[PDB]
RNA sequence: AAGCUAAGUUGAUAAUAAAUAAAUAUUGAAUACAUAUUAAAUAUGAAGUUGUUUUAAUAAGAUAAUUAAUCUGAUAAUUUU
């Protein structure tokens, strides 16, 4: 029950080899990037209220992340995906809004249909949560710092003295026609051109941020909402992401 | 000031100018066709005088109740034929809305004009009498009357009415009699017959109007909803 | 010669954990916030706009700080304006003395 | 009032690490001494490099769906994030 198979002697004769460690390679890649240990979640910005520090009586702005529903719905690693994170999703959606090929996948882990779906990658495979489980702001402590995720407001096209603060031209002193403009956009000949990357009048916003460092001022699982001291982008109704931050873990 | 409203390319008064005048004429004729922008805007309006018109007929307060007037006075246009305007407001429109919580005003688009290209709409009022006594029918309802042709061109095919239809004939009903609105349709049909070129049986027609009356009144996928194992 | 015999499958779908109705959720926070803040509806009760014996523009008032919380001293100042805001718990008020 | 804004608020100025520059060394011949190596070995060493962090693009891979009484999209309507 043999196949009429040949074979190089040039193939067979040579030594066994291992290949060397690519640092463009995913694993090389993992070991050096600078994780969070633990997992995130995600959340939707409802709106801003100040806070007040009940000892110092001192007022900070606060911008409430309602986490309605939040689930781990499956998780990747580095044998399979080459990564270790958690596939996070947020808040119920009517069957009518999603595709049928995603509710079949939402059934797959035993989820409800999903409003928005987030991987959170983590350092190590300790970092992930069982599949299926629910997630409460409970999962974050007061006092603690958290780097925060979501999507600018869009500014629509903008000029170039609003995208990056250029100073315009003067204002009455002959000035003519050209108030706000760029001034020049390059130089003569001996570029020929406009290098790449000219500051210029274009689109601005809608974009994604990551703002780190924030302080959690609260946590209430009776609201099913965090609160976070300051400003996080994006409109109201924003999907945001909060993972424990990095820099002061 | 910017946001709130349509500006409609317009200075600000001249804006205002044109949204009262438009509010002035629904007022005096019922329906009327304009773009779709100005009718969107002049609806607005329109439907604001009427709450203001229910709310002075209705609360007890008569300070507030003057106030109401004198805000509907503010309003309009009252000089040429909208002379009697404020009377009819209050004695004959506003009580036909009572009942009914807004949406007072009814935008149906159009074909957009062949000239210009711009969009095209009927802004009219919505429960309007079909029959005025001294002169047949009465400058009423588009949508109404489009609805009873509808239903004859059904009947004429020997088709059932499309459920669609049948919706918009709720929805009509909702706010009415059903004597008055049986009475309205017969009044209709029988000038549409006249204006097509269709035969008109009287006991015919009324038996059938009383049939679409009666299914209008009295009321009556793949995947599987189941619970987390 | 087996043809393939396709079978649609019903997608089961499943309802979800919690119940929140995320358009009330911020209007419960500010509630929640000022029961934390003024304890029987004191400090609410002037400026409010129900109340007919309120704070107004040409009232003059003294704010006593706590000696507890902070070391300020007691200000005097005529008010020339409450500043009532979309919630509640972040209204002020403008007040002056020379 | 909303919105937009800064003169306002909040946050960041990206670690840890790897190899190095000038330089500073150990042992140690060639050359009985000396020599940090323009010899074999063994080490320290910069706001620089590599990397990290951040944004945009790309889409390997992964989950699911499969000719459809409500498959996936577009056209259409009401709209603003
Ligand atoms: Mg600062």
């Amino acid at each position: 029950s043999t196949r009429p198979f040949l074979v190089a002697p040039s193939i067979a004769n040579s030594i066994t080899t291992e290949a060397p460690a690519i640092n463009h390679s995913p694993e090389l890649a993992n070991a050096r990037k600078w994780l969070p240990k633990r997992c995130g979640l995600i959340t939707r910005k409802k709106g801003m209220m100040p806070y007040f520090d009940k000892s110092t009586g001192e007022r900070s702005a606060a911008t409430i992340l309602e986490v309605n529903n939040v689930e781990v719905i499956m998780h990747r690693t580095s044998e399979v995906n080459g990564y270790f994170a958690c596939q996070v999703g947020y808040g119920s959606r009517h069957l009518s809004k999603v595709s049928r090929q995603m509710l079949g996948h939402f059934a797959s882990k035993v989820v409800n249909p999903k409003e928005h779906v987030a991987e959170f990658r983590v350092k190590d495979e300790k970092g992930l949560i069982p599949p299926g489980t629910l997630l409460k702001p409970s999962f974050f402590k007061e006092g603690q710092y958290v780097d925060v995720r979501s999507v600018s407001k869009g500014k629509g096209f903008t000029g170039v003295m609003k995208r990056y603060g250029f100073k315009g031209l003067r204002a009455s002193h002959g000035t003519s026609i050209m108030h706000r403009h760029g001034g020049s956009y390059g130089q003569n000949q001996d570029p020929g051109r406009v290098l790449p990357g000219r500051k210029m009048p274009g689109h601005m916003g809608n974009e994604h941020v990551t703002i780190q460092n924030v302080k959690v001022l609260k946590v209430d699982d009776e609201n099913n909402v965090i609160w976070v001291k300051g400003s996080v982008a994006g409109p109201k109704n924003s999907f945001v992401k909060i993972q424990d931050a990095i820099k002061k873990t | 000031t910017v946001g709130i409203a349509r500006k409609l390319s317009r200075d600000k008064a001249h804006r205002d100018a044109l949204l009262k005048n438009l509010a002035c004429q629904l007022f005096q004729h019922e329906s009327i066709v304009s773009t779709h922008a100005k009718c969107k805007e002049a609806s607005r309006v329109a439907e604001r005088i009427i709450t203001w018109t229910k709310r002075a007929i209705t609360t007890s307060n008569s300070v507030a109740q003057a106030e109401l007037k004198s805000q509907i006075q503010s309003q309009l246009f009252l000089a040429g034929d909208n002379r009697k305007l404020m009377k009819r407001l209050f004695s004959e429109i506003a009580p036909r809305y009572l009942e009914r919580p807004g949406g007072y005003t009814r935008v149906l688009r159009l074909e957009p004009r062949a000239n210009d290209s711009a969009p095209q709409s009927v802004l009219e009022l919505v429960d309007s009498p079909v029959m005025s006594e001294s002169h047949t029918v009465n400058r009423g309802n588009l949508k109404m009357w489009l609805l009873v042709k509808s239903v004859i061109n059904d009947d004429a095919n020997q088709l059932p009415h499309n459920p669609l239809t049948l919706q918009n004939l709720h929805k009509v009903a909702k706010f009415k009699a059903e004597a008055q609105l049986h009475g309205e349709i017969m009044l209709i049909k029988q000038v549409l017959l006249k204006e097509m070129s269709l035969p008109y049986d009287e006991a015919l027609e009324n038996e059938r109007t009383q049939a679409l009356l009666k299914e209008v009144y009295s009321s009556s996928s793949s995947y599987v909803m189941v619970p987390r194992p | 010669y087996m043809v393939p015999a396709t079978k649609r499958k019903t997608i089961p779908v499943y309802p979800p954990v919690q119940r929140i109705a995320s358009s009330q959720i911020m209007k419960q926070v500010a509630l929640s916030e000022i029961e934390s803040l003024d304890p029987g509806a004191v400090k609410r009760k002037l400026i409010s706009k129900k109340n007919k014996d309120r704070l107004k523009a040409g009232d003059v008032v003294r704010i006593v700080y706590d000696s507890s919380k902070c070391s300020y001293d007691t200000f005097v100042g005529y008010i020339l304006s409450i500043d009532r805001k979309q919630l509640v718990q972040d209204a002020s008020l403008l007040l002056r003395n020379q």
